[PDB]
RNA sequence: UUUUGUAUAAUGGGUCAGCGACUUAUAUUCUGUAGCAAGGUUAACCGAAUAGGGGAGCCGAAGGGAAACCGAGUCUUAACU
RNA sequence: AGGACCGAACCGACUAAUGUUGAAAAAUUAGCGGAUGACUUGUGGCUGGGGGUGAAAGGCCAAUCAAACCGGGAGAUAGCU
RNA sequence: GUUUAUUAAAAACACAGCACUGUGCAAACACGAAAGUGGACGUAUACGGUGUGACGCCUGCCCGGUGCCGGAAGGUUAAUU
RNA sequence: AAUUCCUUGUCGGGUAAGUUCCGACCUGCACGAAUGGCGUAAUGAUGGCCAGGCUGUCUCCACCCGAGACUCAGUGAAAUUGAACUCGCUGUGAAGAUGCAGUGUACCCGCGGCAAGACGGAAAGACCCCGUGAACCUUUACUAUAGCUUGACACUGAACAU
RNA sequence: CUUUAAUGUUUGAUGUUCUAACGUUGACCCGUAAUCCGGGUUGCGGACAGUGUCUGGUGGGUAGUUUGACUGGGGCGGUCUCCUCCUAAAGAGUAACGGAGGAGCACGAAGGUUGGCUAAUCCUGGUCGGACAUCAGGAGGUUAGUGCAAUGGCAUAAGCCAGCUUGACUGCGAGCGUGACGGCGCGAGCAGGUGCGAAAGCAGGUCAUAGUGAUCCGGUGGUUCUGAAUGGAAGGGCCAUC
């Protein structure tokens, strides 16, 4: 049968022209006063996974 | 039995020694205080973070009436 | 703990809206402090509304 | 995708964005392509005919990818700055 | 066989003969090899036809952006050195 | 007269020895309790498994019982050997 | 008298007797998706449930807690509207 | 004390001598009134203790009568088993050795006996811990649920009075 | 606008009475050789009882399951995240149910800047006034101080006092530190707009290092985004925040 793709990981990645992948930051949804404008604006661009966990991307994006 | 706490260590210390060539931003000394103080183009970070102001090569030198040391970026 | 939570809200009717805390019991005065609003992109009065 | 327990990657990472309806009934075209119509018109239709773009696509734009060294006329299309002048160049009109 | 470590007084086998354990299908990625190459290849089906037909489709030659959209650029910001 | 008394058949099972790959998957031998009663026994019938039946021991329900047996889900699952 | 058929026969279970409580008869209660049936071809001197256990002498104080029985002024409170 | 931890409490009796027994005391670790209290004739293959009688139970075993054991003839199992040319001692070593080191002893092979060892045979320890194993049992653990119960609408109507 | 009264009248609430639904495990008749059932006659009950649907309560009667880990065996006790010192062997890092202590905040000033200022403690003299209050002098030299632990800092003070103020700004960020990762930290300079200072300059919170919670699912405000025939809308995205 077709592989099925991990339906979660497909919200939180999208795939680059060199085939890494794109993701949103950590820590930007709620309790926010307490942090530092600056610390919050540089979560605010999207980031590109890591080499360690890209083999752990790939395994649930089979066609990404 | 009331004991058995401890913190992270935070990796402070000299990150570059003397002689050694830096660029502009890097980070030389991280301390509590000024352990060193920021001499010729050298800033100090909120924690006393010292960082090359210029290109160049860090040196070390004690001077003053205090004998404090001191770190500076020769532009060489 | 005891510090509550606050929003300061533009003058210029913009919407924009810095958060800060305050303690209520030792000064309970409608806090006003002035801020840049960058939809409009000047310094404005900001005045003290509930979260 | 699991780490032993620790909250996997895909799940202390958040969610972000909404999928387009409109994105999928969208298409480019290169200038390499426009020689391969039949009859010297690029329409919506004649592309379809030549097998370019799939018989869903209800919008279309001509970017600036290979060359166009043929006379065109290109109807409804829209057009980059870059391709728009490629097009001209070779003698071709774009209409609308 | 299991272990840091077994002549071990740790495990298993009385002996012989026969049988007894990484397979199959479908997807996906990488390597080798063959064909064709900015293109490659068809599925069901038609066909007596391992031929021939069938290009529906799939993959590739363009990306950036949540998206409208713009496009060898694009997003970010009122604007980028 | 009697859930009276002594005591065979009949119904039990307190002690000891033997036996424990037994003569026997619970017996034999010597003694032991009841023996007109809530007694004992033949033939047939009824109660069916989260159910029965139980002077109650989780006892018994075909040498199987804190949930019978037989077939099916079934190649359950086994981070263990 | 009864009991762990097969390591426990007993001080355990049962028992006559005693008390509390339910039950007015299409009884309570129990087996049943139901129809029905047991209770009982009985009717409160009867029937079910619970504890205690011949007989003798007796069975003290506590209703705050938890259950049950009665109350219904007020507080809170469903569908519905 | 079927209850007493301290405890073999203390005093009395029984015995040459009695952690048990019987009678008392009260300091009841931690009795007590129908999950009954205290008594009680009779009854018991019921628990504890003491006497007479009787005895191979014992001092301390002896002899005898039978059935095996032993020999001959016939028939003919079993558990177990990596392979064996299968000794002692003192050391050593997966730390308790027929098998290693040193040494001592020992001609080859049966039969009757005995059980110290082969960590002897039998049952993938039942104790103990572990597995995000199992079952069944409890409850004011969680979530449900049959049953019981409340109200609303339906089957379900009429007349009067307030 | 009627404070409010009567009559009709749409309707509820309460009871009385009635019979025709419905109940009858009362009597009698027939099917009928029948203590079943049905039909019939009569009596008694009667819109009650009872049943369906919806609903609140109760419900170990029954069912499915949960009931942590570390641990000189397990259990009991203690511990589980964060900061500081030591152990740690003069770079970083480094274990134990090793040795000692803290945090789960507080501040619109206790933040920014400009101007100014220097501690503890003892001695001598002095109304109440005492070992210790405030005053004057001397010695002293940070033995003080730092909103709160410990360590490192601190006089150009980062310590103490005043005037004016909101840089406790918005967009960004060369380069570097620290982590397996998620992340966390430091940062000169650009752009816009501010405060203090004559100016040079300084300011993107606080002497520094604790004061903290991913994702999901929702809420609130904003929004040149999306809007299932089309115009809207609902919902979704994005930015701020709970
Ligand atoms: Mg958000
Ligand atoms: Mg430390
Ligand atoms: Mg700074
Ligand atoms: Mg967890
Ligand atoms: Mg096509
Ligand atoms: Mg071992
Ligand atoms: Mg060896
Ligand atoms: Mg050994
Ligand atoms: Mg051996
Ligand atoms: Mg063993
Ligand atoms: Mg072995
Ligand atoms: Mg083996
Ligand atoms: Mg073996
Ligand atoms: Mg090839
Ligand atoms: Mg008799
Ligand atoms: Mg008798
Ligand atoms: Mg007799
Ligand atoms: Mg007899
Ligand atoms: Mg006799
Ligand atoms: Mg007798
Ligand atoms: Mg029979
Ligand atoms: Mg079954
Ligand atoms: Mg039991
Ligand atoms: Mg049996
Ligand atoms: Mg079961
Ligand atoms: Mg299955
Ligand atoms: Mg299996
Ligand atoms: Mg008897
Ligand atoms: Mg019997
Ligand atoms: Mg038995
Ligand atoms: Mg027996
Ligand atoms: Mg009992
Ligand atoms: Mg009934
Ligand atoms: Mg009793
Ligand atoms: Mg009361
Ligand atoms: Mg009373
Ligand atoms: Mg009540
Ligand atoms: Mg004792
Ligand atoms: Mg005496
Ligand atoms: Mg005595
Ligand atoms: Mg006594
Ligand atoms: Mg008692
Ligand atoms: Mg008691
Ligand atoms: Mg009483
Ligand atoms: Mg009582
Ligand atoms: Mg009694
Ligand atoms: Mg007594
Ligand atoms: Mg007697
Ligand atoms: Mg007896
Ligand atoms: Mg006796
Ligand atoms: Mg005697
Ligand atoms: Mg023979
Ligand atoms: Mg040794
Ligand atoms: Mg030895
Ligand atoms: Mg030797
Ligand atoms: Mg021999
Ligand atoms: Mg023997
Ligand atoms: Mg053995
Ligand atoms: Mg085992
Ligand atoms: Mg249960
Ligand atoms: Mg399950
Ligand atoms: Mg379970
Ligand atoms: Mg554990
Ligand atoms: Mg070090
Ligand atoms: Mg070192
Ligand atoms: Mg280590
Ligand atoms: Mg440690
Ligand atoms: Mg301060
Ligand atoms: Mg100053
Ligand atoms: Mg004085
Ligand atoms: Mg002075
Ligand atoms: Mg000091
Ligand atoms: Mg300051
Ligand atoms: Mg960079
Ligand atoms: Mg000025
Ligand atoms: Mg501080
Ligand atoms: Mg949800
Ligand atoms: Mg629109
Ligand atoms: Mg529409």
């Amino acid at each position: 049968p077709k592989i099925k793709t991990v339906r979660g990981a497909a919200k939180r990645f999208k795939k680059t022209g060199k085939g890494g992948f794109k993701h949103k930051h950590a820590n930007l949804r709620h309790i926010l006063t307490k942090k530092a404008t600056k610390r919050k604006r540089h979560l605010r661009p999207k980031a590109m996974v890591s080499k360690g966990d890209l083999g752990l991307v790939i395994a649930c994006l089979p066609y990404a | 039995t009331r004991n058995g706490r401890d913190s992270e260590a935070k990796r402070l210390g000299v990150k570059r020694f003397g002689g050694e060539s830096v660029l502009a931003g890097s980070i030389i000394v991280r301390q509590r205080g000024t352990k060193f103080h920021a001499g010729a183009n050298v800033g100090c970070g909120r924690d006393h973070t010292l960082f090359a102001k210029a290109d160049g090569k860090v040196k070390f030198e004690v001077k003053g009436p205090k004998n404090r040391k001191f770190i500076s970026i020769e532009a060489e | 703990g005891i510090r509550e939570k606050i929003k300061l809200v533009s003058s210029a009717g913009t919407g924009h809206f810095y958060t800060t805390t305050k303690n209520k019991r030792t000064k309970p005065e409608k806090l006003e402090l002035k801020k840049f609003d960058p939809v409009v992109r000047q310094h404005v009065i900001y005045k003290e509304a509930k979260i | 995708g699991f780490e032993g327990g620790q909250m996997p990657l895909y799940r202390r990472l958040p969610k972000f964005g909404f999928t387009s309806r409109k994105a999928a009934i969208t298409a480019e075209v290169r200038l390499s392509d426009l020689a391969k119509v039949e009859g010297g018109v690029v329409d919506l239709n004649t592309l379809k005919a030549a097998n370019i773009i799939g018989i869903q696509i209800e919008f279309a734009k001509v970017i600036l990818a290979g060359e166009v060294t043929t006379p065109v006329t290109v109807r409804g299309l829209r057009v980059t700055k870059g391709a728009r002048a490629a097009i001209e160049a070779a003698g071709g009109k774009i209409e609308e």
